């Protein structure tokens, strides 16, 4: 449905009605709307993933699978990490300052194609750049920050 | 670039004219110092 | 079909058919070396860049104020006489000469054909060639070093935004960084106040008008041609204007332009729209009338000098005023030259830059560029002109290739792709037009993080630049030496000097950062270190120069640069890698092939597409629905046209991907299920696979990608078959094969030797060896695998081993990401590793006394003397313990000033007063193994040790043995050829006699050939090698440590799950299933949600399925069934949904039994990176082998015995072994020798030092409110004289007093402060 | 080394422990005595750092 919607967006952009910025803002909030929609749907199907009954037909409770256990416990990671594993991966943004309008139609269970992984690798390299520079920047700031507070 | 190439072509043409205009080649030894 | 595929076939699951085979990995450095060296060529060599192109630009020379010329036809390559296996054990570093023929032609200095004295002779060998092997590496003084592809910025001019805090503006233009290939670095900075000012390395800011006047262009013509093209006249109604409809578009006209004979166009106060533009276009009135108030805002282009007045009434590049227009009217000026600028048009910043600082004269620009280069010197016009010519026009210390001119022509717009290598002022006109076009806003700004803005270099261009620098240095030296010399008084060979080019080729490989040591611990490291794309080094960005610009990627890297391959640590993003199917261009550009697709059908030919055309063309995706007709079934696919992913039409695209493995490099592609993992942990797993170590028993990997045989084929440590045929005899030291009658010459048919690499030393102190995997009496093919190297088995890459693996947090042993092993890995020696440890000892010569290898060493016990012989070296294969003396080294001493305690303890034991100390090297702590061999090097004409005689006699009998066996195999081949020849019509006779004489001539030629080969081996092994000066003999002993599994080793898988093993837990504590196989290595289930890779579960499920099929075929071979059941078993295996079937081809007696005996230890898979195996085939493979479909096994508790009320998951995980052990990192030091600048311990006393107790350590120490340990660790553990002595006496005696004392750190500080003359005293 | 230099023994001290520059006094008893041939003071090896 969102692919038909973005095809409608591309046709109404090629017909000459709106500019690039309006449809760009439209895709970068509707894709995030679909993202947290399938995220809360993932929370729903992870919470209702148990079929048990005791002297009855059906009974619903919390799920007895390890993903829901590690989601409710929250030891390492959060609820935004299983969207990449099961549902839609999210919307990695370009490191130049823009966002890529094409979504991640596949997931980690079924298998990504070349293009969605090419979108994901840009955000992956950006996160590697932040985690590589943040240690040096934190050391450079703390080497004066504890130096002023040694009296 | 082009000037060095033109100088190389002129030197090669002068060497060919000298070799074809009576001049010979002096084959010195491979290991000889004055 | 290869012979290795008969023993092992891979079940693939590629739904997309393979359209292109995997090309050569190391072909880029191969043809770069072939272009730079030009070994095999005709008499007419190629005109490309290289050593010949560097020699032809310099070798024609002319003497200053004289007559001299040097001509050359070409050079002659040298023959490599040093063997590789003897130069890694001797240290020759692959020496190869290179001789050139120079023609010294003299003249009479009159530009005529008079006194033509030509001397054509061969010169001396200009340095030594590196002479690398076919594997792609070269040895540099014992060790093997490789080059790195320098991914520096591309040669040319770029225009980026670069929004920073220094500009303090939202929209600003960055500085134009002109980047040549070598030297002459020029800058062009755009000032924010509508100006442009160039920059230099050490000089200050200079205006662009002075730069143009120094280049040659006048300021008036540049200011005229820079802004616009408009002329002003005084005709008719006191003025005449040339109306331009293009400039008036979008400009609010505040005046009346009603000229045009009663036709008004735009009234006063009306904005000019497209209707007024169309009205002006249909009118065509070139003359319009404006008032004089509009001319005040305009700026003139050149100076207005009237011929009737005789004086300058208007300065050059000045504004027009109300008195200046009246002066120009009263001076009767016919034509007035001025510029026309509008608000909607480009801003007149070039005129404001040219009007600054009063730069209008050529001599002022000359003295300005002289003060910019040499400030405060004698201002001369000729010297400054020669300096500017050598900096810009001349090629003296300035080399620019054609790729910079090609990039400049692609940037500024030109039809010719090839340009001149020398820079001119016309390129300055193009770059000023480009910067004012960028400041206008038209076009797109360049991206510095692009693949087009980062050119991938190689060793050839940098080696040619270094050789050109050394050659122009030698040419300057020869011109300085032959200045006052003559033709008959001097010599052409004595005038030239091959020493600067030899020093240049020495520093290019010895002291250069790009020629670092090759990572030879793993073959993945060996194939990836060639394909590294680093931005550091000379002419590039270092680690602190990266920032947030070159550490990011642009989507133009589709198939060119893999971002999932970079070393982790302090440098991520600037060191990149080369992709798999990416092939470089002739211009050094990174390009990737793409499949051209039409609107209806799909073409078959493939063209390598660059990056400049992908921004205009549409690139589709190869992972699409195809109905075997050449068209896409879907009506919408994810494509990309303007370097951005979008949706397009199937009839609109023109290009698509060739293979999905063309974007990933060869490091990350060996990890299965890349599309199920994140790039972070796949990058981490690829880094640990690059930093891997081989194992003892090379077990084949269970879940494979299919390119394991490919990366084993391109690896130089494997044995590749040049010619096919039958194999006569297989030995672990050498193998021989026969040559068939088809692919052979007339004489010397069977000649094929292959020296297998024995147990030698690698670069990371690990063992390397070759193991044969063939039999006797089998035929092979071209390119077949004969002997596999380390971490390779039976033709495929086999790095580690596999064991039973479950996902469970078991008793906190796998606490966060840790590992819990089992006793099978230590009882079967599965994941044990053996390192070869080096120990280089020297035997130098001192002035007070020489040293030698003497076994009579003082202070040597029985256990040390029993290991060493009468020579002084331990025997081959002796057990070396911790603290053993290996080499023999006795150093003398004189005037030692001995203490009475030392002579007392010497006189008590009755030993002789030996004045010669013992400085023999020993093993470090934690090394207890067995030596394998010792390599000794002596000088020419020196005394030799008897152990050296035993070593050289063993080497010569081994060499004579392999020469005798190759002579035996070639005479057996000649006799079997003669016996196959004589049987035809045995019962004419002159032919048989002739053939016997030809065979006798061939075997006598082979005999004299092996005689001269043995003479060469004797004259190369008996001579001395080039060693360090002042050294008599250099020995090195190769100690091999048989390291086992210890508690605390490093263990990681393939998806970036780092872990450390805890202890050696037994085989019973692990949980077991109902079949009978307990699990071995248990992992934690945090690796799947936290690290974003679910490929752990899929890989362990496919490993469980592969072990189920392997146990099924093992019990099928045990049950002694017929071959029909085995081929039906292979038929039901190889007929899944994914992949293809290759059955009904192999024979039952030979190939089926061969694949059984070579696949009983597991089967490999073949999955691609982005279109691999789906889950349903995995469910089928789980359900067909009596295994559960979801991996939900039912296990039994080994510890408590209670039945689990939950099904668990087990399987097989193929993990890797790392070079992160404890023995190479263990520092054992209690007391260490203090330093010379302070009393802090350090290494050098056969003990490794401690860690750095820097600022953060003492900060965390005083984080708590304590004060006593802060001074105790600072005055007792270090920095004292008598405090450590009194504290040790208090420790020994028992009583404690804790005296304060005085440390020596205050003494070092007071001496370093009183060295500047500073009064410091104590009050007290 | 010789006298009046960067590594002189008269100004700084001995390169070894309890020895003089000329090599006449090599004992352990004298700590603040000066030799007659050379104007150096025999002391420890740590007095180069004083
Ligand atoms: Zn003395």
């Amino acid at each position: 449905a969102a692919t038909d919607e973005v095809k409608e967006i591309e046709s109404q952009y090629a017909s000459g009605l709106v500019t690039q910025g309006e449809k760009y803002n439209k895709v970068i909030d509707l894709w995030s709307k679909a993202n947290d929609e399938v995220s809360k749907a993932m929370m729903a199907n992870l919470s209702k993933e148990k079929v048990v009954d005791r002297e009855g037909k059906e009974v619903d409770q919390e799920s007895f699978n390890s993903m829901y256990m590690m989601a409710d416990s929250g030891a390492r990671g959060s609820a935004a990490q299983i969207r990449q594993l099961a549902g839609m991966r999210g919307l990695m943004a370009k490191p130049d300052g823009s966002i890529i309008e094409t979504p991640i139609t596949a997931n980690f269970r079924e298998g990504l194609n070349v293009l969605q992984y090419f979108i994901s690798t840009h955000g992956a390299r950006k996160g590697l750049a932040d985690t590589a520079l943040k240690t040096a920047n934190s050391g450079y700031l703390t080497r004066r920050l504890v130096d002023v507070a040694q009296d | 670039v082009e000037a060095k190439q033109k100088e190389r072509d002129a030197l090669a043409k002068a060497m060919e004219e000298f070799l074809s205009r009576g001049g010979k080649v002096q084959e010195i030894e491979p290991n000889v110092v004055a | 079909y290869s012979y290795t595929e008969k023993k092992r076939i891979r079940k693939d699951f590629s739904k997309l058919p393979d359209v292109m085979d995997v090309p050569y990995l190391l072909a880029i450095q191969l043809d770069s070396y072939r272009e730079f060296l030009q070994a095999g060529a005709t008499k007419e060599q190629f005109r490309d860049v290289g050593l010949h192109a560097a020699f032809k630009s310099v070798f024609p020379i002319i003497s200053y104020s004289g007559n001299a010329a040097l001509e050359y036809v070409g050079y002659r390559l040298g023959e490599p006489a040093f063997d590789v296996k003897e130069c890694v054990l001797r240290g020759v570093t692959f020496a190869v000469p290179l001789r050139v023929k120079v023609r010294l032609i003299i003249f009479d200095r009159e530009s005529s054909n008079k006194a033509i004295k030509d001397i054509k002779e061969q010169e001396v060998y200009m340095g030594e060639i590196p002479l690398m092997t076919e594997n792609g590496t070269f040895i540099i003084n014992g060790t093997e070093r490789v080059i790195v592809s320098q991914l520096h910025r591309s040669p040319g001019v770029f225009f980026d935004h670069d929004r920073g805090k220094t500009h303090s503006s939202g929209k600003l233009l960055y500085s134009a960084r002109i980047i040549p290939y070598r030297g002459s670095w020029l800058d062009f900075e755009f000032d924010p106040k509508d100006c442009v000012f160039v920059r230099i390395d050490r000089r200050r800011k200079l205006p662009a008008s002075v730069l143009l006047r120094a280049l040659g262009y006048s300021t008036e013509e540049i200011l005229n041609a820079f802004y616009a093209t408009n002329v002003f006249h005084i005709k008719g109604e006191t003025l005449n204007l040339e109306l331009v409809p293009q400039r008036l578009r979008g400009e609010v006209a505040s005046i009346d332009i009603k000229d045009g004979s009663g036709k008004v166009i735009v009234e006063q106060g009306r904005r000019i729209t497209a209707r007024h533009i169309n009205q002006l276009e249909k009118a065509g009135v070139s003359q319009l009338e404006v008032p004089f108030d509009y001319l005040i805002g305009r700026t003139i282009a050149k100076a207005i000098v009237h011929p009737a007045t005789g004086e300058i009434i208007a300065e050059c590049n000045t504004e027009l005023t109300l008195d200046l227009l009246a002066k120009v009217a009263k001076a009767q000026v016919v034509r007035i030259e001025t510029l026309y600028t509008n608000d909607i048009d480009c801003g007149p910043f070039i005129s404001d830059t040219l009007k600054i600082d009063n730069t209008s004269n050529q001599l002022e620009a000359l003295v300005e560029i002289y003060r910019m280069m040499r400030p405060g010197e004698p201002p001369t016009k000729e010297a400054a002109e020669t300096l500017f010519g050598n900096l810009f026009f001349s090629a003296e210390r300035y080399d620019l290739s054609a790729v910079g001119r090609m990039k400049f022509n692609r940037r500024i717009g030109r039809t010719e792709i090839e340009g001149p290598g020398v820079l001119s002022k016309e390129d300055i006109i193009d770059v000023l037009k480009t910067l004012v076009d960028i400041r206008n806003g038209k076009g797109i700004v360049d991206d510095i993080d692009h693949l087009g803005n980062r050119r991938v270099r190689c060793v050839g261009e940098m080696a040619e630049n270094q050789f050109r620098v050394g050659l122009v240095r030698v040419e300057r030296a020869v011109k300085e030496r032959l200045s006052m010399a003559e033709s008959e008084g001097l010599m052409p060979q004595d005038l030239i000097n091959a020493k600067p080019v030899a020093a240049a080729i020495k520093e290019f490989f010895g002291s250069s950062q790009l020629s670092q040591f090759m990572d030879q611990n793993n073959p993945l490291s060996e194939i990836t270190h060639k394909r590294r794309v680093s931005a550091l080094g000379p002419g590039g960005l270092t680690r602190e120069r990266a920032g947030f610009e070159v550490r990011d990627v642009h989507p133009t890297h589709y198939g060119r640069v893999c971002p999932i391959e970079t070393p982790e640590g302090p440098n991520i993003g600037l060191i990149n890698s080369l992709a798999t199917y990416a092939r470089t261009n002739k211009y050094g550009f990174l390009e990737s092939p793409y499949r051209v697709v039409k609107d209806s059908l799909v073409t078959d030919e493939i063209v390598f597409l660059s990056a400049i055309e992908e921004a205009d063309h549409v690139i589709a995706q190869a992972s699409a629905t195809l109905n075997e007709k050449g068209q896409l079934v879907d009506e919408l696919v994810a494509v990309r046209h303007l370097n951005e992913f979008t949706v397009k039409a199937p009839e609109d695209v023109t290009l698509m991907d060739v293979s999905p493995k063309q974007v990933v490099s060869v490091a990350a592609s060996l990890i299965p299920f890349l599309e199920h993992d994140d790039a972070n942990r796949a990058l981490m797993g690829s880094n640990m696979q690059r930093q891997a170590v081989p194992t003892l028993r090379a077990d084949k990997p269970l879940v494979g990608t299919g390119m394991e045989r490919n990366v084993a084929r391109d690896s130089g440590v494997c044995v590749v078959a040049r010619r096919g045929g039958v194999i006569d005899s297989v030995d672990a030291s050498r193998v021989v094969v026969r040559v068939a009658d088809d692919e052979v010459e007339t004489g010397e048919a069977g000649v094929d030797i292959y020296n297998l690499t024995k147990y030698t030393r690698s670069n990371q102190n690990t063992c390397i060896n070759q193991r044969p995997l063939v039999s006797k009496g089998d035929v092979v093919a071209r390119g077949d695998i004969l002997a596999d190297g380390p971490s390779t088995d039976m033709g495929e890459l086999a790095l580690g081993q596999n064991m039973r693996v479950a996902f469970m947090p078991w008793n906190g042993f796998n606490f966060e990401d840790s590992i819990c092993l089992s006793e099978r890995v230590v009882q079967e020696d599965r994941f044990t590793t053996i390192h070869i440890q080096e120990l280089t000892c020297v035997a130098r010569d001192t002035k007070l006394g020489p040293e030698e290898i003497t076994a009579d060493i003082p202070n040597v016990g029985e256990a040390a003397l029993n290991k060493l012989d009468e020579a002084g070296i331990v025997y081959v294969g002796a057990e070396v313990q911790a603290g053993d003396i290996l080499v023999g080294k006795v150093t003398p001493k004189g005037e030692t000033q001995l203490t009475p305690e030392e002579k007392l303890l010497r006189a008590i034991f009755g030993e002789k007063a030996s004045d010669v100390k013992d400085t023999s090297l020993r093993v470090p702590t934690g090394t207890k193994g067995t030596v394998i061999d010792v390599q000794v090097f002596t000088r020419d004409g020196v005394e030799r040790d008897s152990r050296a005689l035993s070593i050289e006699k063993m080497q010569l009998d081994q060499i004579r043995k392999d020469l005798n066996e190759e002579f035996r195999i070639v005479e057996g081949a000649t006799f079997e050829r003669l016996r196959a020849a004589l049987v035809g019509a045995k019962a004419a006779d002159d032919a048989l006699n002739e053939q016997l004489e030809k065979a006798q001539a061939y075997i006598s030629d082979r005999r004299q050939l092996l005689d001269d080969k043995f003479e060469d081996k004797k004259r190369k092994l008996q001579q001395g090698d080039d060693l360090a000066p002042g050294v008599l003999k250099i020995v090195k002993v190769y100690l091999a440590i048989k390291r086992r599994i210890q508690p605390g080793d490093k263990m990681a898988g393939r998806h970036g799950n780092k872990g450390v093993v805890s202890v050696i837990m037994p085989v019973e504590d692990m949980p077991h299933d109902a079949n009978g196989t307990p699990v071995d290595i248990v992992l934690n289930p945090l690796g799947v949600p936290s690290r974003m890779n679910v490929g752990q579960i899929l890989e362990t499920h496919l490993g469980l399925a592969a072990k189920g099929l392997g146990e099924k075929i093992n019990r099928m071979l045990e049950e002694q069934r017929k071959v029909a059941e085995l081929r039906k078993f292979l038929h039901e295996i190889y007929n899944e949904i994914g992949g293809r079937e290759e059955n009904l081809d192999e024979l039952g007696d030979n190939e089926i039994l061969a694949l059984a005996k070579n696949l009983r230890g597991g089967v490999p898979m073949a999955t691609p990176v982005f279109d691999g195996a789906k889950e349903r085939e995995i469910k089928a493979m789980l359900k067909l082998a009596d295994l559960p479909e979801s991996g939900q096994m039912r296990l039994f508790d080994g510890r408590t015995g209670n039945q689990f009320e939950r099904p668990t998951t087990v399987g097989y995980m193929y993990m890797l072994k790392l070079n992160h052990l404890v023995d190479d990192k263990m520092h054992a030091r209690s007391t260490g020798s203090y330093s010379l600048v302070t009393q802090q311990p350090l290494g050098g006393k056969a003990q490794f030092g401690g860690q750095r107790f820097g600022e953060m350590e003492v900060w965390a120490l005083e984080a708590y409110g304590a004060a006593y340990t802060l001074q105790e660790m600072l005055t007792v553990k270090s920095d004292d004289v008598n405090g450590r002595t009194k504290m040790y006496k208090n420790i020994v005696d028992g009583d404690h007093r804790m005296e304060a004392g005085m440390p020596e750190s205050f003494n070092v500080l007071i001496k370093e402060i009183r060295s500047l003359g500073i009064d410091i005293e104590l009050e007290t | 080394p010789e006298r009046d230099g960067l590594f002189c023994a008269k100004i700084f001290g001995p390169v070894k422990d309890y020895e003089c520059l000329c090599g006449k006094y090599k004992r352990l008893k004298h700590r603040g005595v000066i030799c007659e041939k050379c104007g150096v003071e025999v002391a420890l090896a740590k007095v180069r750092r004083e």
